[PDB]
């Protein structure tokens, strides 16, 4: 199945078509996504485990409204599945201990009477909604594999991917996971981390004169598309880091 | 879009057994008529919900479509509480191919004796499925006779990927270690290796290769230490000579066999065909680095020219192919 939309079609989520302010969906999304990122690192979970739960979350609300499903409970459910999927599972008891703990007491009100049930029973439809496609890849993996094939000064690379990595963490709050393959997002954060640091990346590859260095990893990706991913991320630093 | 189809699509025949998560049923489909195995995933809340065993299986089998592996056809669900939802308690059903027997059941009778041409045929299929898994970086970590299925057509399929996990050579993280049934567990896991290799499955298949000839399991202890001696009593004792990197294993100097056995493998399995003994000798090496890989097992004199090709007679109609799913595996 396919999990990638073009920008023109994301203004047609079930939430918005039911008459929802787009600016508030982005709120609910950036909120919901960031929620998972914090709950996970507190439980001490792997970074790929964090990302799968987030990508599940973003994917779930492409077929459902935020009205019928409280933003904060779904995210907890997504992390629950993600733990089991990425083989870093936590009991649902331990996450609910984080549910009440790191969160506004009225934001916790989303879980209703029994967070366990509200999280556990929700898992049935979550699995169905993501069409039982449980393996999900991230820009993390490709970022390293590409940087290992870069031939130059290490402490420049060490700082290069150091900021490119953080950018992937940044991007998760947005629908980039719903827009581009993880490899192409990984190329984009290499492109961005290379520009603001003024590192010209070609000079470390087999062909130092082809400006568009990235085609050695991907195929026929235009510089236009890459800059689109970059801009969407720049708005994140413009307001919420 | 799995989990949308109805179980009413399937005519249930009977209960095969209680599985690792709920139960396993035999069933036919009213549409095609072909028979199917159903693994019942009863969802238990106030527990931990959807089991990882069912998750490992789904995640991997949707990437594994091969002739020698019982392939997951689809997933189906119970009824449809179109109202409320939240009332739940409905189960999910994993749909697989169907195999009548497993190697444990057949060999238990003491009636069935497989000719060398059959063992040549069975292993060739088994090592081709495991080679495929390892090529796609999946460890089975639960290979035993009861997990090796077989239909009347002679086709072998590897089953139960409920303990299977993805593997990378860069040594990312410690694994569970207490994996695989004790009888089919390699020496390195007995000594406490946490970051193990695909060569643990190759050991299990070797212990099965010996079982096809001796008609009985070649390593049969009850406790972990007693199992190590049984292995030492046959494959020789683990020591720096036969095995360079055992010293880096945790429970080595503590969990020792009674004496420093000389390797007695070719002596006790001498009745076995020459080239078959060559393979068994290799598949049961103590040092995992010097052990045989699945890719290599198919290049042995005992398996290299074993023609499973479906152009040579006889034509078997009841053989379950996978080029339907593999073609369909574009979407």
């Amino acid at each position: 199945p396919c999990w990638y939309w073009d920008k023109k079609d994301l203004a047609h989520t079930p939430s918005q078509l039911e008459g929802l302010d787009p600016a508030t969906e982005a709120r609910y999304r950036r909120e919901g996504a960031r929620f998972i990122f914090d709950v996970g690192t507190r439980l001490g979970l792997h970074y790929d485990t964090l990302a799968t739960g987030i990508i599940y979350f973003h994917r779930f609300y492409m077929f459902h409204s935020f009205k019928q499903f409280p933003r904060y409970v779904t995210g907890a459910c997504c992390l629950f599945l993600a733990g089991k999927v990425e083989e870093t599972p936590k009991k649902c008891k331990d996450i609910i201990k984080t549910a009440r703990s790191l969160l506004n007491d009225v934001q916790f009100g989303q879980f209703g009477d029994d967070p366990k049930e509200e999280v556990m029973v929700l898992e049935r439809i979550l699995l169905q909604t993501i069409k039982f496609d449980l393996q999900v890849e991230h820009p993390y993996q490709f970022l390293l594999k590409y940087a290992k094939q870069l031939k130059g000064d290490k402490n420049k690379i060490q700082k290069l991917v150091q900021m490119a990595w953080t950018f992937v963490n940044d991007s998760l709050c947005t629908t980039l996971s719903l827009q581009w393959e993880p490899e192409i997002i990984a190329v984009a954060v290499m492109y961005l981390a290379g520009r603001l640091c003024k590192f010209e990346i070609q000079e470390w590859t087999s062909k130092p004169m082809y400006r568009r260095w990235w085609e050695q990893f991907v195929q026929d990706v235009p510089v236009d598309v890459l800059e689109d991913i970059c801009h969407q991320i720049l708005d994140l630093y413009s307001q919420g880091k | 879009d799995w989990g949308k189809r109805c179980v009413d699509k399937f005519d249930i025949i009977g209960i095969i057994g209680e599985g690792t998560y709920g139960q396993v049923y035999k069933a036919k489909d009213k549409d095609t008529g072909e028979l199917v195995a159903l693994k019942k995933v009863r969802l238990d809340n106030e527990k931990e919900g959807f089991p990882i065993t069912a998750i490992r299986e789904i995640k991997i089998l949707r990437q594994l479509i091969h002739r020698s592996v019982v392939n997951m056809k689809e997933i189906v669900t119970d009824k449809q509480d179109a109202l409320d939802f939240k009332k739940d308690k409905g189960a999910f059903y994993l749909v697989f191919e169907y195999m009548d027997h497993d190697l444990m059941g057949l060999l238990e009778s003491g009636l069935v004796h497989f000719s060398e041409d059959h063992i040549k045929s069975f292993m060739k299929q088994l090592m081709e499925g495991l080679e495929y898994c390892h090529k796609k970086n999946f460890l089975h970590r639960d290979i035993k006779c009861s997990n090796i299925l077989l239909n009347n057509s002679g086709q072998i399929k590897l089953a139960d990927f409920g303990l299977a996990r993805l593997y990378n050579s860069e040594e990312s993280r410690p694994y569970t270690n207490k994996v695989i049934t004790l009888w089919y567990r390699p020496p390195e896991l007995l000594l406490g290796e946490e970051r193990y290799t695909p060569a643990i499955d190759v050991w299990s298949c070797g212990c099965i290769l010996g079982e096809l000839f001796t008609k009985k399991p070649i390593f049969q202890a009850n406790l972990e230490l007693a199992q190590l001696e049984l292995i030492s009593r046959l494959c020789g004792s683990p020591c720096p000579a036969v095995w360079p990197d055992v010293i880096k294993l945790p429970y080595f100097n503590t969990m020792k066999p009674k004496k420093q056995y000389r390797r007695r493998l070719r002596e006790e399995f001498s009745f076995i065909p020459s080239a078959a003994l060559d393979l068994l000798d290799h598949m049961l090496t103590l040092d995992p680095s010097k052990r045989c890989t699945a890719e290599q097992t198919l290049q042995s004199d005992f398996l290299k020219d074993v023609e499973l090709s479906k152009m040579a007679p006889p034509d078997l109609p009841h053989w379950q192919d996978c080029h339907e799913l593999w073609s369909k595996k574009r979407r």
